[PDB]
């Protein structure tokens, strides 16, 4: 009953806008078993209009203002064993 | 044989056996000698330069070649009447091509005196392309074709082919087929040529109106016994969903389960015949439907057989899904609305999906209105189908042939395709019947007492005359609907008018003033 | 018994070398381009001989009536094809799958027969008192109605361009419908016992697959 | 050896007239409607019995390692076709052109079979010690993998409409994929020396050019 | 070796917005080779948060406010002679 | 020569945004012949940067702000018999 292995690439970026537009994969997500759902939840980020919750695999980032982001992957298993891996994002 | 005695008899009735239609056509040929018997290869840097798009590359080959794949070269109007009239469709099942009588005439200018004495010698060659190792270039209703009124005498086109091209410049598969190097045969004033072509399979063309709607081809009697989801919320409120369906019956059969679906799109642009409503901006190239292969562009003309408009609106016609001929009299280019006639596709509006219309929609994410731990809310958000390819079960009806329009068309050699119909109409054949390439032999005037190596640029003007002959037995299938309401069918109004339809003008110039579809008996689904 | 994207030898390489790492870290001007062999490690990258039928995407409602959202979405947002200005449903449309291994309370809005269990009521039937179709049966070969086959990229990763410079990411649309395509295998609807046996095919001058 | 989209003679008009301009002059209130013969002046607009096969589009990918994106666009962002939930990517998919005359260095991101040179690695291999097959040999009759098929108009040009006014102006959007339609003709992959020869054609109820 | 004609057209444009959105057509370029590049650059134009530098043939416009305009397409050919003719847009 | 019967459905919403878009069906407009055209036209709304025109079956609506709307329907069929039923459209 091994727990699933929550790998999120690529771990580090460096982005400079008029292309704030960033995903990040986290779809590389090892585990015996399907992985039920993917969370992503953001930890750190400079003030916006908007919070970032989803369940996709494929993170897509819109409309990012400079600062520091932090970004937090939490896979679940069909047992309910979960990993979490976090990403780090920065914007020039 | 000989100078004095005809080489063939003017042949030009049109048989109506029964199931067999023999429809034999002479028209008189008169043939300059092209490019002075050279090969002058032709680009746009000689054309004097042109967009990225127009770049061509090819050869100006001095050969004339008979084309005649127009239907009003073989169908008298009257004949076209009689097959579009009562018939469920035709297709051709033999061809013969008698070309005889040739007359070479010499032509002197002295003193700007032109003095037209004939060739009791000179030679023109003829020969058929029996193998299609030549680039085939009819098919494209290039405006050489037999003369539709028979007396007309017309001038043969002539025959240049077109091959790869980076730009302007060729590339190392770029092709020159030396039409020299084919085994020609050498008429010289009392010989006729004659060939002999079998047309292949090629099915049926629908020479016929379904008079059933795809949508409608239900019972508008009984229920169907297959439930549709109807309803989603119980009512106006917060927290409220359900989940009912209902049979999908008569009342509403739009919902109703159906077998089959229209068959494919590709949204053409909307311009409207009353000039008013267009918008004011030039949208003729910027704004059509194009597929652009190797990076330049090329209109979708005509394109997939597609219904012009929705039932009702006459005026509107699709921006480039539609022939467009231009009556007798017409300027080459900027012409008038009213001096070009245009083909409506009203005939096959019920299995085919409007060529404006957008087909449909498709729902483009989740109607999850409260997701676990993701939650978002989301409506189901229904985007459009501007083009759509053939899916399973999906029917179609192929586009329409005209009196004006072709009638072949070669299938490219290619690996694969789908549905060889050529989209301006008419029939697909991998072995079309094949071109005949006309030639007078170059006679050099007078060369020197003292030898010279050139190429003897000198030749005497020459050109030829003669009657070409054309008999192409169709196949008919005759109609046997048990309809009781009397069919539609077409005919000349009976109203006094200047000029008689499709009949001479008082110059003498022959008038069509408008184009006949195929499709007027009508054929249920 | 074998899903159309797993036909595949789990054992060998496949001697097709697919693009896999487009940059070599996080940085500025790190661009590169490294291939990889496409093996079973990795079977999505797989190349193929065929893809799987067409697809026409149908719009999602849950069983369980909860998590449908709150509004009369039964007209206004199913797929329809309307033929000569007038609207009908795409009822059922083309062979498709009704839902992904494992969501069984889902089904298409209008993609599947729903026959009524005899005692149920002309109209306005509660969901229970009616008995839906569902087609799990061929999600091997058939993509899921409610699924949106694949995405298709829209513009070109021309990260620096000469005099013309944008930095365009590629970026990646989906296709809600796809038309049929070379090679593409797909399998026909099932036939219930309560199902229709024959139907004419219209007398039309052409069709595909009747 | 002859371009599909230029398969016509360049020597005669067409006699199919073709929209050409629909504003006389710049001004207000100036719409008109004026056609124009479609000869070899403008081959463009020329009307064709044929059109060019179906289309996939592939991510675009530069060999010289500076053009592309300074960022991981391997897997996100690539052509999937993802029956069953789980997406598979569509290496190679349907036979398409590698790229536009010219542009040589191009080639889609998984749309072309590369197979490794001997005494190349398994995995993380650079780019020179794998053997790309590009496809400009069927760009005649193919659309480019990585090119967008030209274009479909999505709403009426309706400038001036009764009792709902708008001034809509001629839209146009992108096809990324297009279906197999009515005498589309095109051309199936090439084999090489080092490429496979059969493959069981799938035992299933319908296919279509397997 | 003819330099190439740059054709822009329509030359000139009167539009009145809810409709800011025009479209000047440039692929109309002749020249005997193939036209390797189509530019496009705005010389004047109202005070914006946007400036406009595009390569396609057909220029794309939108969100345009008040005032004139006068854009200049700029062509190359293969040999690399450059021909630039100027179009004039004007919104009421 | 029944005139038309205009039946907008459904009558009464209420919505609470950040899913302001929402639909009201106003296809199901019985007459004997057909449906010429259908109107749309909002007597009441709070002041918005937009107003509503349309002609649409199905009328599309999106930035939705707090208040109250009331929306009327009209149609006409060939003959031209017009019959107008109001919907009213609550937003939380």
């Amino acid at each position: 009953n091994r727990p699933p292995i929550a790998i999120v690439s690529p771990q580090f970026q460096e982005i400079s806008l008029p292309t704030t537009s960033t995903v990040i994969d986290g779809s590389q997500s090892t585990d015996d078993d399907k992985i039920v759902q993917y969370h992503w939840e953001e930890l750190k980020g400079p003030l916006r209009e908007e919070k970032i919750s989803e369940d996709t695999a494929i993170l897509k980032l819109s409309k990012l203002v400079p600062g520091n982001y932090t970004f937090s992957l939490t896979v679940v298993d069909s047992d309910g064993a979960t990993n979490s891996t976090t990403a780090n994002l920065t914007v020039n | 044989d000989g100078v004095g005695s005809s080489s063939g008899n003017w042949h030009c009735d049109s048989q109506w056996l029964g199931d067999r239609v023999i429809t034999t056509s002479t028209r008189t040929w008169a043939l300059p000698t092209y490019n002075n018997h050279l090969y002058k290869q032709i680009s746009n840097s000689t054309s004097g330069g042109s967009s990225n798009d127009n770049a061509y590359f090819g050869y100006s080959t001095p050969w004339g070649y008979f084309d005649f794949n127009r239907f009003h070269c073989h169908f008298s109007p009257r004949d076209w009447q009689r097959l579009i009239n009562n018939n469920w469709g035709f297709r051709p099942k033999r061809l013969n091509f008698k070309l005889f009588n040739i007359q070479v005439k010499e032509v002197t200018d002295n003193n700007g005196v032109k003095t037209i004495a004939n060739n009791l010698t000179s030679t023109v060659q003829v020969f058929t392309d029996s193998d299609y190792q030549l680039p085939y270039v009819l098919g494209s209703a290039h405006e050489g074709c037999l003369p539709p009124f028979p007396a007309d005498v017309f001038m043969i086109p002539q025959y240049g082919y077109l091959t790869l091209n980076d730009g302007s410049q060729a590339v190392g598969r770029s092709s020159f087929y030396c039409l020299e190097y084919f085994p020609s045969q050498m008429l010289r004033t009392g010989n006729n040529f004659q060939f002999s072509y079998e047309f292949e399979n090629v099915p049926f063309h629908s020479s016929y109106a379904h008079s059933q709607s795809l949508d409608r081809l239900m019972n508008p009697l009984i229920d169907q016994y297959l439930y549709y989801l109807s309803k989603t919320i119980n009512g106006s409120g917060q927290n409220q969903q359900t989940l009912k369906f209902s049979v999908a019956g008569p009342s509403n059969m739009a919902v109703q389960g159906r077998n089959y679906i229209p068959g494919p799109s590709y949204r053409q642009q909307r311009v409207s015949t009353t000039v008013t409503q267009n918008n004011n901006s030039e949208f003729a190239w910027p704004g059509a439907s194009s597929w652009a292969l190797n990076g330049r562009n090329s209109l979708m003309n005509p394109g997939p057989a597609m219904a012009s408009h929705k039932e009702g609106e006459d005026r509107f016609f699709p921006l480039s899904g539609s022939l467009i001929f231009g009556k007798q009299g017409t300027g080459r280019d900027n012409v008038d609305a009213d001096k070009v006639m245009i083909t409506n596709e009203e005939e096959i509006k019920t299995t085919n999906p409007v060529a404006t219309e957008s087909y449909g929609q498709v729902a483009t994410n989740h109607q999850s209105d409260g997701t676990l731990a993701v939650p978002f809310k989301a409506q189901a958000q229904t985007g459009w189908v501007q083009n759509q390819g053939i899916l399973p079960g999906m029917v179609w009806q192929d586009r329409d042939v005209y009196l004006q329009g072709p009638i072949w068309a070669k299938i490219p050699h290619t690996d694969g395709n789908f549905h060889p119909s050529p989209l301006m109409g008419g029939f697909g054949m991998k072995h079309p019947p094949p071109q005949i390439l006309i030639k007078n032999t170059p006679v050099p005037a007078d060369p020197p007492t003292a030898f010279n190596k050139d190429k003897l640029n000198s030749f005497i003007t020459q050109y030829s005359t003669g009657q070409v002959s054309v008999e192409i037995e169709w196949e008919l299938q005759k109609e046997n609907s048990k309809r009781w309401n009397p069919e539609i069918q077409y005919t000349s109004n009976y109203y006094k008018s200047n000029n008689v339809e499709f009949a001479v003008n008082t110059e003498g110039v022959y008038s069509e003033p408008r184009p006949i579809g195929t499709r007027y008996l009508t054929r249920n689904l």
